[PDB]
RNA sequence: GUAAUUGGAAUGAGUCCACUUUAAAUCCUUCCGCGAGGAUCCAUUGGAGGGCAAGUCUGGUGCCAGCAGCCGCGGUAAUUCC
RNA sequence: UACCUGGUUGAUCCUGCCAGUAGCAUAUGCUUGUCUCAAAGAUUAAGCCAUGCAUGUCUAAGUACGCACGGCCGGUACAGUGAAACUGCGAAUGGCUCAUUAAAUCAGUUAUGGUUCCUUUGGUCGCUCGCCACUUGGAUAACUGUGGUAAUUCUAGAGCUAAUACAUGCCGACGGGCGCUGACCCCCUUCGCGGGGGGGAUGCGUGCAUUUAUCAGUGGUGACUCUAGAUAACCUCGGGCCGAUCGCACGCCCCCCGUGGCGGCGACGACCCAUUCGAACGUCUGCCCUAUCAACUUUCGAUGGUAGUCGCCGUGCCUACCAUGGUGACCACGGGUGACGGGGAAUCAGGGUUCGAUUCCGGAGAGGGAGCCUGAGAAACGGCUACCACAUCCAAGGAAG
């Protein structure tokens, strides 16, 4: 069972849950469930831990901290490629949409770009 | 999960009726308002249609209305000073349909002496020089005081009135319903309604 | 009606190709092929004293066994049981 | 077909019941070749359920950057097919059941001289004078990569990416006009007077719907506190509207001018009015047996009055304060029903008697009660939550009925 923000109290107890909350996919409209979910103090009663960096240090972990992992999907509406690229105005924003190649061996090779919205 | 409806009543003669359905939805739950003077606290509710309406927790101003003089405005609530239904509602300042309240009167009086060119809420003088002086005289010119002087025969006011505009609170009476529209308007008591509701507060 | 001999441009139940039917099928209809003399290709359920249409035929039992909605029938010749 | 026959006696005439007689509807017994229709776990158990299922959905038109397919038709936003996911709409219908329920359900009734109600259908959507508008902002799913448990349509973290999702917000119409105010009009009678009008120097408010108050009296109903009008104002931050939406054929003016302006059929929307489908709650009249059920209801709402609280609205619907009432031998009240109501069904001189669980309509309930979410519509059960009853898997920690 995982954990939850804002519970504050060791161990598993049980919610209702509405959708938006967390730790909860409702399968119709308005339905809510009771279910049971952990608390957001640690223990050693955890299986694994979920553990996020934000600052890099001394060096090189392997396979961690090294070999970027490219951003494949760029972005699709016309307001956020003005604010990547810059674009002052006008800049003919059809021109500077991220293409992707497309790498098929039984196929010739590809490069695919999406639509544009707004 | 309380209803609303008839068929648990007892019946005209007497008699015990078995009940025939469950209690449905069209017979809605219903937790009151108990609306309180404070600051806005307004929640919506929707309701069948998918309607809202607004139950008002706890409200400051008001819109109450004069009708001889026609003067609406905006003002804002001192107190809740008597209450026909139930006593227990005034110590406790709960603002329903039918309760007499209390409102200030400076909107009123920024009206009646920005209309006609009188006094009003001065008894004693001596304090009127900065701002009250000056609003009566103006130096109008001919024809404006040609037609300012001919309203001097409708800006009396009944003497239980003008009482009131002079130590700054009148009492008025809410129409509106506040907890099932979001609002508290009303009208200011005037008259034989007045002298009504002053032999009751006064006698308590 | 005994009792037949027969047979005849008689036929189905059944058996079984082909269409039709239907979403696809099966039925029903349509039509090859076979298919009837104890046509053994076999009609049953109840009754037979009265009410109430039909036996005082024969054997068996002897107030027993049983029948009979009701009246009643049976004790050694029962139109009423088996 | 308005119909009778046998049995008390030694015989008779009667009363009286028993038996016979004919339907139809349940079950069974023996028997059963053909063919058209066809009832069918209602009565007792609204007992209990293994397994499988019975509610999902894409157009030319909300969102494809899945290589999963395509001619990647050539160096560019997308020739389209498209899985998945978000979004929207349905799942409140249909199906089954007859346990409850006796005035309850139910049935009938109500010229320029001036340049409550999604939907559907029909309306209305330049009526408002107020440094992005040639298009504003943020987040998330499918995807990718790491996982946790014995387990379920369980899901966590990390990184992307969209809208008709969730918000923010303007230009235009826009030239103005009305109402209230208001530094200059003299020409009126300035005679010392009292002056009678038009103009503006100023600054607010202006539509639709919501809330409240007042005045007057477009079109209607035996009937309105109706509709429409006018004034004074309000306008809830879980904030009321006044298109930051998607296809299809493309053109017209191109004179500011080869970069701009103007246009047709739609598709989704959208507060409100009407309509449609209803729903809700009232009026009047109508029901089986029972007195070995004659007084009942009223602390605890019983009948009414006043003021309100909520409710979609009327109402003791609920509360506060009052009045002491309502009902009854014309059967109240209580109890029973082997009571779902009706259209109907068997019977047949007329008059009646009996049946109706059962395909049509209405109602009620989804093991028994209770409470809610979402939605236009549910107190929903092939939706949730809790207790009670029964019952499922387990690695014993928990999961799902």
């Amino acid at each position: 069972f995982p954990m939850k923000q804002g519970v504050l109290t060791h161990g598993r107890v049980r919610l209702l849950l509405s959708k938006g909350h967390s730790c909860y996919r409702p399968r119709r409209t308005g339905e809510r469930k009771r279910k049971s979910v952990r608390g957001c103090i640690v223990d050693a009663n955890l299986s694994v831990l979920n553990l996020v960096i934000v600052k890099k240090g001394e060096k090189d972990i392997p396979g961690l901290t090294d070999t970027t992992v490219p951003r494949r999907l760029g972005p699709k509406r016309a307001s956020r490629i003005r604010k990547l690229f810059n674009l002052s105005k006008e800049d003919d924003v059809r021109q500077y949409v991220v293409r992707k190649p497309l790498n098929k061996e039984g196929k010739k090779p590809r490069t695919k770009a999406p639509k544009i919205q707004r | 999960g309380i209803s609303r409806d008839n068929w648990h009543k007892r019946r005209k003669t007497g008699g015990k009726r078995k009940p025939y359905h469950k209690k449905r939805k069209y017979e809605l739950g219903r937790p009151a308002a108990n609306t309180k003077i404070g600051p806005r606290r307004i929640h919506t509710v929707r309701v069948r249609g998918g309607n809202k309406k607004y139950r008002a927790l706890r409200l400051d101003v008001g819109n109450f209305s004069w009708g001889s003089e026609c003067c609406t405005r905006k003002t804002r609530i001192i107190d809740v000073v008597y209450n026909a239904s139930n006593n227990e509602l005034v110590r406790t300042k709960t603002l329903v349909k039918n309760c007499i309240v209390l409102i200030d009167s400076t909107p009123y009086r920024q009206w009646y002496e920005s209309h006609y060119a009188l006094p009003l809420g001065r008894k004693k003088g001596a304090k009127l020089t900065p701002e009250e002086e000056e609003i009566l005289n103006k130096k109008r010119s001919k024809k404006i005081q040609k037609k300012y002087d001919e309203r001097k025969k409708n800006a009396k006011i009944s003497s239980l009135l003008e009482e009131q505009f002079q130590q700054g609170k009148l009492l008025a009476c809410i129409a509106s319903r506040p907890g099932q529209c979001g609002r508290a308007d009303g009208y200011v008591l005037e008259g034989k309604e007045l002298e009504f509701y002053l032999r009751k507060i006064k006698a308590r």
